[PDB]
Formats: structure tokens, sequence, C-alpha cells
């Protein structure tokens, strides 16, 4: 009792300091400021083939190579301006939740609910895309997979954990332990120091992968936590749950900012990625149809409606130029 | 009781950190982005 | 009268836009040209070529009360005519057919049923439309302007043979397959779950009402001769022949729901 | 942060009555299915009874129909469960959960290990 | 940069060659979703057509079953992945009359899920032999767990197995419709429960997992050339 009493007090320090520090609202500062207005994307191309619904989809650091994971059992590499898959790994299990694509190119991953992050190697001498490793050891199924380089990787799991994983080894460098929900997304920030990661317990979490503690705690959403990236500048990063709603997270500030929702809105969201200058919020819904919002004024500058089923994938190139969809309608759509 | 006390640790660990004006970062992140503005071909 | 004339430049200007517009559907996005969507793709490209190469003709000739294209263009457009509705007649059955693979056989579908074979019963549609269409080639009869028909054919009433050919050729044996598949499709959707009535009629319907006349017209001409059937009634027939090419991409395109979906979305 | 705060329960005899209420905050309170389980002493947790996000539709657990009610009010954001004509095997620890999605009539919420949205619980014994 | 752009081509070419190849293959087999709790007999059903994957094969067509148990308790977010599946075997034991309120509210979830709607739940209530004995032995009631129990009647449309004791045939058929009454309650015509009655010695269950896709895909057939 002393221990859930000493508990509830530093919660109440905590809330105090927020309240403190909340001078002032995001939304009346940035008023001011006019807003981008109505947001006119349309699909340039319509990269098909995929057999089966998409979980996830990552741009190369080349802003010309995607990777997009589809529960058919592929992994497939294209070429974003020629429309050309590049590759068509198979995948030993169907469902992966996640996929990867490392910044030096050479690498991706695939995880699921196998519980195994396979990482293949593209630039092999033989020709074909081989396995080059596997890591096993979380427990619960394996939501998002993150590269630092060639050779260190963050893995996020259902089992309320992350990994830091050393590639060459193969065994976990790191662990993170703390949420009390499955772990649905992770990112990783611009600096690759520090990541955030958001559960199904509502919580978002700032981990240091060399401490390995968890260096911040935020809350604010109702239920599961879906989605989860760094603001370019990597002070920042959205949340979109299951309750409709976005929030936006200052590491700094140690608090929500803005809460983008409506009334109109109540499926919940999938998938949530910035652009370069991070004034867009692009975040997938279950009602088939992607959202726009402006992260200053927090109103819809745009719908991304070209999806049969559910948005499940959102990805924005390192250079700003295009974003991509995948919707469970086995179709990936890219927007410029 | 091991999860009451890992759960008071990182409570005193957060209470611990030192936090800025909400101010200071609303102006952070509308910064970051009138400087990036002109690379975002999204918006322009 | 001017106006079965109107009728005919109403039904071509349908029979153009409503099959032009399934076929660019299906071409500018091939991820629909499953078996179906590829006997459907075939249905509306060869009535968008009658339209197109056929109805024009039909409209001058009936305007102008005569022909005016010379007798070789006259066997040409004759030939194209015949060609054209044996394989739209054809199509319609082999959508049955696929259709009673899909409904009675659901779980061998995807094996009996291939994209390979699938181009085997395409191939097989034209193939027969042309063993029904050759004989005017081999001059078994003769192509010929008929003036209530307004536009050339061949002479059904000099040569009953013919007729009963291509009526059991390219006429009856379409529907006997598409009832028959109904039905079956039938037997199993009552069991199953009145809708099924509704869709069963109106696609035999469409079929009957549009074809049957014709076939009416062209068998009392080759029995009992011609002037036994008035010429409005046969006009009238005519034009329910060519409105046939209506009825079929409307009800094999757009009571589907992912080719409607699709369209209605471009 | 999600709050589910519990308050009554205590000792009861044989055949009494309690009055369990727990008060929420955090969330909306109207657009979730609100659930009271019951987690007995050596056994694992066991639904009791649920109520919907009007309060039209109510459904508990057979053991307990009619002796237990259920009752939602929205004005203080707060769940009743009214307990009456006790027995021993009442006895155990009482927690309100939300089902995890809001305006959805599915949810899992009687996880063994941990629910991310349930309350601390109170103790009823009934002896 | 013209040769550069006609390898490509020819790649883009074979790899479409194999998707092709993998969408044919893709096509002809069907997922389900194998879903139960402790003392329920999900192993047994997979072991007796012969973990994370099972593969067989009835009248030439491939079905794959998935007992996703590698997890934790919780399944709201993994049970997502599963909506492309044909069918979802729910196997629940029906004697054990505690675990079973906890059932009847995992498959009312199942049933009323967004992205479970579509999908058809065949229910297999396992253990009928456990719970014909227990019902015999009297020392258990079904009331204590169900009082509704004490005024339900044997429906008349009922086909119990010859020689069983009434009292059997009520048991089993009462938690049969109390299935049924979560499964008609909302099901909208779009997807139906298929109770059945199976025992652990039993050798027919991939017979009547397949005979239900069958039924289920000639309902999707008919849906999409607007039959009804
Ligand atoms: C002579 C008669 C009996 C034949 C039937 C006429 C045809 C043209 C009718 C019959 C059923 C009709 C369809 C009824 C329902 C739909 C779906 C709706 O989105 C409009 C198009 C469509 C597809 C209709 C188009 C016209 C249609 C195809």
């Amino acid at each position: 009792d002393q221990l859930r009493q000493e508990a509830e007090q530093l919660k109440n320090q905590i809330r105090d300091a927020r309240k403190a520090c909340a001078d002032a609202t995001l939304s009346q500062i940035t008023n001011n400021i006019d807003p981008v207005g109505r947001i006119q994307m349309r699909t340039r191309r319509t990269l098909r083939g995929h057999l089966a619904k998409i979980y996830a989809m990552h741009w190369g650091t080349d802003s010309r190579l995607l990777v997009s994971a589809s529960q058919d059992g592929k992994l497939i590499i294209w070429d974003s301006y020629t429309t050309n898959k590049v590759h068509a790994i198979p995948l030993r299990s169907s469902w992966v939740m996640t996929c990867a694509y490392a910044p030096s190119g050479n690498y991706v991953a695939c995880g699921g609910l196998d519980n195994i992050c396979s990482i293949y190697n593209l630039k092999t001498r033989e020709g074909n895309v081989r396995v080059s490793r596997e890591l096993a050891g979380h427990t619960g199924r394996l939501s998002c997979c993150r590269f630092l380089d060639d050779n260190q990787i963050v893995t996020s799991s259902g089992d309320t954990t992350c990994a830091l994983w050393d590639i060459e080894t193969g065994q976990q460098t790191t662990t993170f332990t703390g949420h009390t929900g499955d772990v649905m997304s992770l990112s990783l920030a611009p600096d690759t120091r520090l990541f955030v990661s958001g559960a199904c317990d509502a919580s978002a979490k700032l981990w240091d992968v060399r401490e390995g503690m968890c260096r911040q705690t935020f809350t604010g959403h109702e239920s599961d936590i879906n989605a989860i990236c760094f603001f370019p500048n990597g002070n920042a990063f959205a949340t979109g749950s299951d309750d409709a709603t976005c929030r936006l997270f200052d590491l700094r500030a140690d608090q929500e900012l803005m809460t983008y929702s409506h009334d109109n809105i109540i499926c919940g969201i999938t998938s949530v990625s910035f652009s370069k200058s991070g004034r867009l919020l692009l975040a997938g819904y279950d009602d088939f149809n992607c959202n726009v919002w402006d992260a200053l004024k927090a109103d819809r500058a745009g719908v991304l409606a070209g999806h049969d089923n559910r948005v499940s994938c959102l990805g924005v190139t390192d250079d700003g130029m295009a974003v991509a969809t995948g919707s469970w309608d086995s179709f990936l759509k890219i927007w410029n | 009781i091991a999860q009451a006390r890992k759960l008071v640790e990182q409570l005193k660990m957060e209470a611990n950190i030192d936090r800025i004006k909400v101010s200071k970062a609303a102006a952070d992140l509308m910064a970051y982005c009138e400087a990036h503005a002109k690379e975002d071909p999204l918006l322009t | 009268i001017i106006t079965q004339f109107i009728a005919i430049i109403v039904i071509t200007i349908f029979v153009c836009l409503g099959n032009l517009v399934i076929v660019v559907t299906l071409y500018k996005k091939s991820y629909l040209l499953t078996l179906s969507n590829k006997f459907v793709f075939s249905l509306t490209l060869s009535n968008f070529l009658l339209s197109v190469l056929v109805l024009p003709f039909v409209v001058t000739s009936s305007i102008r009360r005569e022909w005016i294209f010379g007798v070789v263009w006259c066997n040409f457009s004759a030939l194209l005519y015949l060609l054209i509705s044996s394989a739209s007649m054809l199509t319609l059955g082999v959508i049955a057919i696929d259709r009673y693979y899909a409904v009675l056989y659901p779980m061998v579908y995807p094996m009996k049923i291939t994209g390979n074979r699938a181009v085997m019963a395409l191939v097989y549609i034209w193939l027969h439309s042309l063993i029904g269409c050759l004989p005017p080639l081999f001059g078994w009869s003769s192509v010929e302007f008929d003036e209530f028909k307004w536009m050339c054919v061949a002479a059904w009433h000099r040569e009953p043979g013919y007729t009963a050919f291509w009526q059991i050729w390219c006429a009856l044996f379409p529907f006997l397959v598409m009832l028959v598949c109904y039905g079956f499709i039938f037997r199993v959707a009552r069991v199953k779950a009145c809708k099924a009535l509704i869709t069963i009629l109106v696609v035999l319907g469409a079929f009957m009402v549009t074809w049957g006349p014709y076939m009416v017209v062209i068998a009392s001409e080759a029995l009992w001769g011609k002037s036994s059937v008035s010429p409005s009634l046969e006009t009238w027939a005519t034009w329910l022949s060519f409105a046939s090419a209506v009825c079929h991409p409307l009800i094999y395109g757009l009571w589907n729901k992912t080719v409607r979906k699709e369209l209605l979305g471009m | 942060q999600v709050q589910l705060q519990e308050s009554g329960g205590g000792l009861v005899q044989p055949g009494g009555s309690l009055r369990l209420s727990c008060a929420a905050s955090g969330f909306t309170f109207s657009n979730y299915k609100m659930n009271w389980v019951r987690q007995a002493p050596g056994k694992g947790l066991e639904w009791v009874s649920d109520i919907s996000q009007s309060g039209a539709s109510i459904s508990y657990t057979g053991s307990v129909k009619g002796r237990f009610t259920i009752s939602r009010d929205n004005a203080k954001n707060t769940l009743y469960l009214q307990m009456n004509s006790l027995k021993p095997e009442d006895t155990a620890v009482y927690y309100c959960a939300r089902c995890p999605a809001p305006f959805t009539r599915d949810c899992f919420d009687v996880t063994s290990t941990t629910y991310a949205y349930r309350g601390q619980g109170t103790q009823v014994t009934v002896s | 940069q013209r040769n550069e752009e006609k390898a490509q081509r020819e790649a883009n070419k074979k790899i479409e060659k194999q998707l092709q190849k993998d969408k044919q293959v893709y096509r002809a087999t069907h997922r389900l979703l194998l879903l139960g709790a402790d003392n329920s007999g999900k192993s047994t059903i997979v072991k007796q057509m012969r973990i994370f994957e099972t593969k067989f094969q009835v009248d030439k067509v491939n079905f794959h079953m998935f007992d996703v148990g590698g997890q934790r308790d919780e399944r709201r977010k993994w049970i997502q992945c599963f909506n492309d599946v044909t069918a979802i075997i729910f196997v629940v034991d029906s004697s054990d009359y505690n675990r079973l309120q906890e059932a009847l509210n995992l498959f009312k979830s199942i049933w009323n899920n967004r992205w479970l709607r579509t999908i058809s739940v065949i229910l297999f209530l396992n253990k009928q032999d456990l719970l014909a004995e227990k019902v015999l032995a009297g020392k258990s009631k079904i009331e204590d767990y169900f009082p509704e129990f004490a005024r339900y009647t044997t429906p008349e449309d009922a086909t119990p197995e010859p020689g069983e004791d009434p009292r059997v045939t009520r048991a089993k058929y009462f938690i049969r419709d109390e299935f049924l009454r979560i499964s008609t309650a909302s099901g909208d015509g779009r997807h139906y429960c298929y109770p059945h009655f199976t025992c652990a010695v039993d050798t027919e269950n991939a017979r009547r997992i397949f005979n239900d896709c069958r039924d289920i895909i000639q309902r999707m057939h008919l849906r999409q050339y607007e039959l009804l």
C-alpha cells in the first residue's frame, strides 16, 4: 500500500509539473501562421502484384527503391519510378507485420507472428537474394523492425519488449522492458541514438539504445496505440490509436501537444508517418481512407481515398518527394 | 512486489527529468517546419 | 418510318458506349482480367467492333433505302455482323459455363478452370463463330441487302438450310447452355437461401427478348418465304438483334460487383 | 493515463448486500462497453457481467443472474454492481474493465496476467 | 542507360511470371484460423487430420490451419491478421461449464469483430463424451452455471444420436443454441456459424471443415454474381 501511495504521489507530481509547463496550447500559438489549406494528392502509380494484404512498407535511403511485405508470403522490392519489381523474396512465414530496408540498402528485414526477424542480404555476388540472418528470442510477435546500420537492428515485440540486436553475433545486445501491453510500432530517431515505442497500454516510451533504460514515458490515449514515428527533428513523435485520434508528443515537453480527431471519425488508426518538413501527418485509418493532418492546425488538409480496404502502410521518402499507401486490398499506391 | 518496485523506480526516474515550456516546444516544431518548408514538395 | 431509323440511331449509340466503356475499363487495368472478365472483355470488344464496322452502314442503308457501298463491302459487313453476333451470343454460354463451375464446384474452380483453359475457351468461341460464318465464303448461300432488315446479311429465305444451321449452331447452342447453367445455379441458390429468380429471369430474358424475335422472323422467312412477316415486325426484330449488343455488356459488366466498382470509380 | 478506481466491498455475511461502484477517468465513458470481472482466490479471472454503451444491452454470468444487477452512470462516469443474497463463493477481488475498442460490441478483457485497462479492484469477502 | 532499362524489363517479366505462378498457387489454398483455449482439444483436432502451421488436403484442395499459440493471452491485435482466412475454426470444451462463459464471450467478440464479421466461424463443441459423463453423473448441474437451462426444452428439429440420454441431448443442444443465439443476433447473413458435435476420437473433422468452406465459397460466389 505504501508503494502504491508513493507511485500515486509521483504521478501527481508528474501531472503537476506537466500542467506547470503547459503555459499555452499548440493550436493557440500556431493560429497566427496560415494553414496549408486543402491538399490534393493523386495516385501517380499503383504498385500492384501483391496477392494479399500488405502490413508494412519502407522506403530506402535511395528514394526510388521501396520494400513491401504481404501475407501472401512476399517481400517485394520495387523501383518506384518505373513500377518494376526489382526483387521478390519469398518468406518462411506468411504473416509478416513489419519489414525494413537497411540504410546502406544491402539488407532487408521481415518479422511477424513467427517471432523471428529474418534479415535478407540483397547485394550478394551469387545472384538471387538469400537469407542473411535470423534473430530469435522474442517471445511475442514482432510488430516493427528498424535498422540502425548493417549490424544494429531494433525490433519491437508483442510481449511488451523491444530489443537491440547485433546482426553479426545474432544475440540480443540489449533488451528494453517496462511496457505493460503489446508494443505495436517503433521508430528510430534521425540521430539514431533514441527511439520511441508505442504499446497497447496507451503508452509511448522513449528508450536510449546505449543505456537500455526507459528514458521517458508518455500517456494520454484511451486505447491501443498502433503507430508511432518521430518528427523530422527527432524531438517529437505522433501516435495514432484505436479511439480514432492522433496525439503529438514532444520529448522535452514530456506531455501531449495536439490532438487530431473529429466526431465523424470512429475507426481506429493503423499507420502514421511524417513529411520532411513535419508539416503533414499522414495517418492511415480503418475507414479505407488516409488522412493528412496539419501539425499546426490539426485540421484535415486532405483525404487519400483510393483503397478498397483499410490502409495499413504509410511510407514517406527520405527526400520527401513521394508517399506510398499500402492497403489490405493487396494494393500499394504512390501519391506524388 | 518486484513490479511495484520497478514502477516506483521508473516513476522516480521520469520525475527526476527536467522539462521545458510548451511554448518553446511549439516554437521549435513550428521552426523545424518553416525551415524545411522549401524542401518539402508535398506542401508546395 | 423515321421512328424505326430513330431507334437504331439510339441502339447503335448504346452498343458503342456500353461496350467501349467496359473494354477500356478492362484494358486500362489488367488485374480484372481474370477468366471471367476476359470472356467479358472479348464480348464487349466484339460488340464494339460490330457497332463501329457494321451499325453505321445499317443506319446509312436504312436512311438511304438502298445499299451504296458495293458488293465486296456488303459481303464483308454481313460476314462481320454474323461473326460478331455468333461470338457475342456464344460468350454468354461460355460465361454461364464459368458461373456454373464457380457456383457448383467452388473448391476445384481455381484448378478445373485455368487461364490457359480460359484462353482455350476464348479461342474456341471465335473458332465456333467462324465455323458458323464461313459458308457465306463457301457460297452455301448469299449475302444481299434485305430491304426490311435494312442491311445485308444472308438470304435466309433463299436458303432455309443455312438459316436452320445458323439457328442450331450459333443461336440455340448458346441458349441451351445459358439456361441449363442458370437453372442449375438456381436449384443451388434457392436451396441455399427471391433474388435468384430476378437475376435468372433478367439474364435469360434479355437474351430471349433481343434474339428470339429475329429467330422467329428468319425461320418464317426460310420456311414460309419472304413477305410472311410484315416490314415493321422484321425491322424491329433486326433492331432487337442489335439491342442484344446493349443487353450483353450491361448485364455482364455492371451486374458484376468488381467491374462495376472500378468502372464507377473511373 | 486511464484510471479505474473501485470503491465498496469488505466483509459481508452470507445473504447480505453490497454496492460496488467504480469511477473511471481518462477517457469518454459512454463509448466503451463496461464489464465487471471477479477473481476468486486460487483461480483466474472470471467475467461476471457487462453493460453496453447505452445500457440497453445487459448480460450476466449465469451463476450470478438475478441476484446481481449492473448499472452505468454516464453523468458520474461510473459503473455500479449491486450484489444481494450473497454466497460464500462470491468472495473475490472485483475489477471493472473497459473493452479495448470504443464503439465496438467485441472485446478481449479477461486476460490472465495483465490487462491495461482494468481497475485495481476491491476485496469482497462473504463469511 | 537503355541497357539498364531493358535489363530491368526482363527482371520485371521474370518476377511477374513468378507472381502469376504464386497467385495460381495461393488462390488454390485456403487459410483457416484455429482458435480456442486450454482444455480445448485444438491439438487433438490438429493431430487427428495428421504448431504454428498445419497442412492438410481434402479432395485435392489444400487447407492450411494455424494454431497461434506462441503469444500472450491478449488476442485483439494478432487476430486482426486473420481476416482473409476462409474460416475461423473455434474449438471449445463443452464439458467445462465454469470455462464455458469465457468461451461464449470469446465467440461473441469474434462474431462481432469488425475484421471478423465477414469470416464465418466453424464451431467445434469438442469433448462431447466428457459433457455426457458430467451430466450423467449429476454432481455438477448446468443450472448452477446457466439458470436458463432449467427452462430450456429440446427443439423439435434436433437429431440426437440414437441411444442417447435425453438429458445429454438437452445439454448439448442447449450450449449449441447458446452459441447460435450469438451467431444469429447480428449475423446479417454474410457469415454463418456451423456448429458440430466433435469428440477427440473422431476422424471426419477435416471433411466437416471442407464442406463448410465449400458452403462459404458457394455463398460468396452467389454473392459476386449477385444471385443472393
Ligand atoms: C429485356 C430485359 C428483361 C433485360 C434486362 C435489361 C438490363 C439492361 C438490366 C437488367 C438488370 C439491370 C441492372 C440492375 C442493377 C444494376 C446495378 C446498378 O449499379 C445499376 C446497373 C445495373 C447493372 C443494372 C443495369 C441494367 C440491367 C443490367
